[PDB]
């Protein structure tokens, strides 16, 4: 676009939803984060 | 229950929908203008829907004009 | 130049009213006068009086916009000039 | 240790031809515009036309 | 302190531009070469000069045009190849990397083959890490040397005849027989998906200036 | 087809009008590059393609199914 | 007959393309040769010592 | 009667008969160069024909070069881009005349890359001694199987410079010749634009 | 199938040249050390799977962010 | 029809074979007269026209251009029929 | 009266990115700037 | 010129601008139906 700059000054950026939803106050929050342990898997018809 | 219309874009385009395609419309408007040009050229060449005193000139003038109006009809259709 | 140059761009974190107005006038001058005035006429024709009744409904508005569009598109201004206005840069390079 | 050289690596030398095998790819090579379809919903659809 | 070094460097680039903007037949190969050597020995552009009070730091972009002002190497001595390797060595100290644009015009500046090799060897001694740009710019330069040779041959035999042979014609059309990096298949000479041929022809001073002035105008407007 | 053929019928059999360089390329079906089973390959590349027996190198990031033989 | 002329149109196209692929492969090998020389030179320099 | 009349009036009618695609084998190429050679011979005062190259005795540049047949030489060997048919040098203007291939695949390459035009330009500059300041090198690519009015007009008017009256003098039959592009053949001119990172896929 | 060396089963959903997993001479599996992340040791590894679950992610597209400039500025990898 | 001794003609021998001087010729009278006679033919009139002694490839070429001349001429026949109607 | 202007985004977003982006149009030296210059002592080059 | 924009406001005739009025909903439904309706009415009548 050789010329369109007139619009460029009052033009508007797109808003930061990723971190806004990241930093929302959450009810699972913990002072120190622990990764969950491993869940039981399915080892086949004999093992369960 | 619900019919959802959206834009399918493979990452090539950030538009949901454009307007009329202005390239097409501009194109055929230009063509129509050019045919009116040639038709006027020969109308004033013999003058030196158009009804004349010469069969050849009536022929080609009317062909030109008809085609022009067809183009304009495509724009109008758009 | 006595010394090697550097090239800075300077962004303003604040627009003033005068500044903004300068921008918007710089655009109004940058587009076809006939269609500026025309479109003003069209807006004030749809708007009508401005009362909730006098505004055109959708069916009349599409028709009105059509009337103006149809009348303007004929002019060399739109098809010969303005249509190719918005082309990308590489398009103009390929055409040149 | 055995291979350590003053000449910088392959990437600096740009020895390779080709590139991504599909040519221009919005995610990888070129820029990406518009919206992410994370489920494959738009990627398999039937042309209605 | 070093502010003085930079000032004297300002006078330096003033007269570098002075002789660059000349670009006249009044400046002959011999004259340009010895004028350049004169500048270097005036302003102490040797690598022996300490880090501070190094004049080559404050030459913005006049360094490259001073650099390719060396290139065609006059017929006196093999001394010439040293001027070049002085300049480059300083860059090596200072930290300024050589732009591919600069070395491309550097090869485009070369008159004969031994000189092209002279340059490549010189930047071998100067600890330049060879890229694909280096190699392809060199090859291009060889190719244009041969193309130039044949162009000379056919215009020559056209002169003593008055109408071209068919060899002259198809040389004009398809270029050099069995060229390396040829035109008819453009996709070969490419590096990083951009075609590399600057070096395939000569450039005047005003060509170089045209490109960077274009850049400047683009800044001042867009 | 019959009813709408008669509907559009004019008296003179008019010549086709010249159009844009083309509008008639069959479009490429949309797919997302980033999350993919496979890349949607252009039909513009139709020269590059191989057969079921001897496939051209493509979709490298994905495992290639093998032909099943006795 | 029409089917055959367009069949050989596509065939000629493909054979042309694998000619082009051939040139590309040659020049790929050339490139990685230059690089090879950059490393191998460097090693033999050391072996001279 | 009618055929006698045809022969007596239309001298070049074999040329025309070829321009209309009625030569199904080896068609319309040779008649084009017979035509161009005729045009040049009536344009200039002296014409030598040496093999595939035609020159003027003038000392000013008039040159017609029959280079390759771009039909076979295109699909035959060394897949390339800028394969052309004729070269015509009018003085400071140079013109590459190309006959479009019938492969819609193989057209996209056929007309020369910009690098090839730079090359040809400065090569002519070396050989003919023409000033590199003023050189204008252009392309003309004609329809594959036949020849329309548009192509002949821009062959007469631009490549050779012929004002309407000297053309109407030299070529009477152009007025009666109405042939235009068929719908199937319209797009031979418009060519696929391919990216540089895409070069491994498409020609 | 109770025969040893036939335990890997009948899987069609592999990429190999036989639909019978136990005739395949390419990748011999390891029943003791394998299958932490994939469940059973018979089944194909996370990266070789040619069939995909509803709520499971499918394969990553390899690169080998610069190109997201048009997107949400915060949007991460 | 085609007989032993028939040759496909080049332009020069067509100019040689039919060369007759006469002044008054209506292009548009004669053209339509000949046209009319060709539209009066039945399809068997196209049958024996290929020259008897030729190499087979060349024969194939002549067959092609003959069939295209006939196809074009009939394609024009019906058009003219409608026009006249 | 003033207002917050939406900054039109930069291409590279950081200066380091600026240098690296600029650096692909250039040729790296084999040796870093501080060791190019020969030492004041003399290092006899042996085999490794 | 002002008189030209005054002209824009006039309703569409076929004498000036050679285009029929748009009226949209009728065109939306009945555009493809028109041949049918017309021939049900026994075709048009060309009067003088």
């Amino acid at each position: 676009s050789i010329y369109a700059h007139a619009l460029s000054q009052f033009a508007v950026c797109r808003q930061p939803w990723n971190e806004y939803i990241g930093l929302l106050t959450k009810q699972d929050s913990t002072p120190y984060h622990t990764e969950p342990q491993e869940k039981p898997a399915y080892r086949g018809r004999k093992q369960g | 229950k619900l019919s959802v219309l959206e834009a399918a874009q493979s990452g090539l385009t950030d538009y949901f929908c454009g307007g009329l395609n202005f390239e097409i419309v501009g194109f055929e408007l230009h063509m129509a203008a050019m045919l009116r040009e040639r038709a006027a050229a020969i109308l004033e060449r013999s003058g030196a829907c158009a009804m004349l005193l010469e069969k050849a000139d009536e022929r080609e003038v009317n062909k030109l004009l008809r085609d022009a109006s067809r183009y304009e009809d495509r724009v109008d259709d758009a | 130049l006595r010394y090697p140059p550097i090239y800075f761009i300077v962004k303003r974190c604040t627009l003033y009213f005068s500044e903004w107005a300068y921008a918007v006038k710089h655009q109004l001058l940058l587009q076809s006068p006939f269609a500026l005035r025309a479109a003003f006429g069209l807006l004030q024709e749809v708007r009508g009086d401005g009362a909730a009744e006098n505004v055109m409904p959708l069916a009349e508005t599409l028709g009105t916009e059509f009337k103006y569009f149809t009348r303007l598109m004929r002019r060399p201004d739109f098809y010969r000039v303005g249509v190719h206005t918005d082309k990308s840069v590489e398009k103009w390079e390929e055409i040149k | 240790l055995m291979a350590h050289s003053d000449t910088k690596g392959i990437p600096y030398f740009k020895v390779d031809n080709r590139g991504h095998s599909n040519g221009r790819v919005p995610g990888v090579n070129a820029p990406f515009f518009g919206e992410f379809d994370q489920k494959m919903m738009q990627a398999m659809s039937r042309p209605l036309n | 302190n070093a502010y003085a070094a930079m000032e004297l460097a300002a006078e330096a680039r003033r007269e570098i531009h002075e002789l660059w903007l000349s670009a006249e037949t009044a400046l002959e190969r011999e004259k340009r070469v010895q004028q350049v050597a004169a500048l270097i020995e005036k302003y102490k552009l040797d690598p022996s000069t300490p880090r501070e009070a190094d004049v080559s730091r404050g030459l913005g972009d006049a360094f490259d045009r001073l650099l390719l002002l060396c290139l065609p190497l006059g017929k006196t001595d093999a001394k010439g190849t040293d001027n070049l390797e002085r300049l480059m060595h300083l860059a090596g100290r200072n930290g300024r990397e050589l732009s591919v644009r600069t070395i491309q015009h550097l090869f485009a500046r070369t008159d004969s083959f031994a000189e092209a090799l002279a340059v490549f060897y010189t930047m071998r001694r100067c600890h330049v890490a060879m890229n694909m740009e280096a190699y392809y710019s060199m090859l291009y330069s060889l190719q244009r040397l041969e193309e130039e040779g044949w162009g000379q041959h056919f215009r020559n035999e056209y002169e003593e005849n008055g109408a071209p042979s068919e060899q002259a014609m198809d040389f004009i059309v398809k270029g050099i027989s069995n060229a390396l990096l040829p035109e008819n298949k453009p996709w070969l000479g490419r590096v990083m998906f951009q075609d590399r041929n600057v070096p395939d022809r000569r450039y005047d001073t005003r060509d170089f200036d045209e490109l960077d002035t274009a850049w400047t105008q683009r800044y001042k407007s867009g | 087809q019959r009813n709408e053929a008669v509907s559009s019928h004019e008296a003179v059999p008019q010549t086709p009008l010249v159009d844009l360089p083309g509008v008639e390329r069959r479009r490429d079906l949309p797919a997302d590059p980033i999350t993919r089973l496979f890349f949607q390959h252009k039909g513009d590349h139709a020269l590059y393609y191989g057969t079921y027996d001897k496939p051209s190198v493509q979709d490298d990031d994905r495992v290639q199914i093998e032909k099943r033989v006795p | 007959e029409k089917k055959r002329i367009e069949a050989r149109q596509m065939m000629d196209g493909r054979q042309a393309l694998k000619k082009k692929h051939l040139d590309l492969l040659r020049e790929f090998h050339e490139r990685q040769f230059f690089f090879w020389y950059e490393r191998a030179s460097e090693r033999l320099q050391n072996m001279n010592l | 009667e009618l055929v006698a009349h045809i022969v007596r009036n239309y001298s070049q009618i074999d040329i025309i008969y070829d321009f209309l695609g009625f030569n199904y084998s080896e068609g319309y190429r040779s008649s084009l160069r017979r035509y161009m050679e005729y045009l040049q011979c009536k344009t200039a005062e002296n014409v030598r024909a040496s093999g595939r190259l035609v020159t003027g005795d003038k000392g000013e540049h008039n040159i017609l070069f029959d280079y390759c047949v771009s039909r076979e030489s295109l699909v035959s060997g060394d897949s390339c881009q800028g394969i052309i048919d004729f070269l015509y040098i009018n003085g400071n203007d140079v013109t590459l005349i190309i006959i479009a291939s019938d492969n819609p695949w193989l057209r996209n390459r056929q007309l020369p890359h910009r690098r090839q035009m730079e090359g040809i330009a400065r090569r002519v500059c070396f050989v003919l001694g023409i000033p590199p300041s003023e050189v204008r090198i252009r392309n003309l690519l004609l329809p594959p199987t036949y020849l329309d009015k548009g192509s002949i007009v821009r062959l007469n008017d631009i490549v050779f410079r012929l004002s309407n009256e000297q053309s109407n003098l030299l070529i009477p039959w152009l007025t009666n010749y109405n042939k235009e592009l068929d719908p199937k053949d319209v797009d031979y001119t418009a060519l696929a634009k391919t990216t540089n990172e895409e070069e491994w896929l498409t020609l | 199938a109770n025969h040893p060396n036939r335990q890997s089963g009948i899987q069609f959903l592999t990429h190999y040249n036989t639909h019978q997993r136990f005739r395949v001479n390419k990748d011999y599996i390891d029943y003791m050390h394998w299958g932490k992340e994939q469940g059973q040791a018979r089944l194909p590894h996370r990266h070789q799977r040619v069939a995909f679950d509803f709520n499971d992610q499918l394969h990553p597209t390899r690169i080998g962010y610069a190109w997201f400039a048009s997107q949400d500025p915060t949007f991460g990898h | 029809h085609a007989t032993y001794g028939a040759v496909p003609l080049t332009h020069s021998q067509v100019t040689s074979v039919y060369a007759t001087d006469g002044g008054k010729v209506d292009e548009l009278g004669l053209l339509e007269l000949v046209e009319e006679r060709i539209f009066s033919w039945k399809l068997n009139k196209w049958e024996m026209r290929i020259p008897p002694n030729l190499p087979n490839d060349q024969k194939e070429l002549i067959r092609q251009e003959q069939e295209n001349l006939k196809q074009i001429l009939s394609e024009w026949r019906k058009c003219f029929g409608a026009l006249n109607a | 009266t003033s207002d917050e202007s939406h900054i039109t985004p930069y291409t590279l977003g950081s200066v380091a990115a600026g240098v690296q982006r600029l650096g692909e149009h250039r040729l790296r030296y084999t040796l870093s700037p501080w060791d190019i210059t020969p030492p004041e002592d003399s290092v006899v080059l042996k085999h490794t | 010129d002002d008189s030209d924009i005054l002209r824009l406001r006039a309703p569409l005739t076929y004498d000036m601008d050679s285009t029929a009025a748009l009226h949209v909903p009728t065109h939306c439904g009945k555009a493809s139906r028109l041949a049918g309706m017309l021939q049900d009415a026994g075709g048009v009548q060309v009067l003088d």
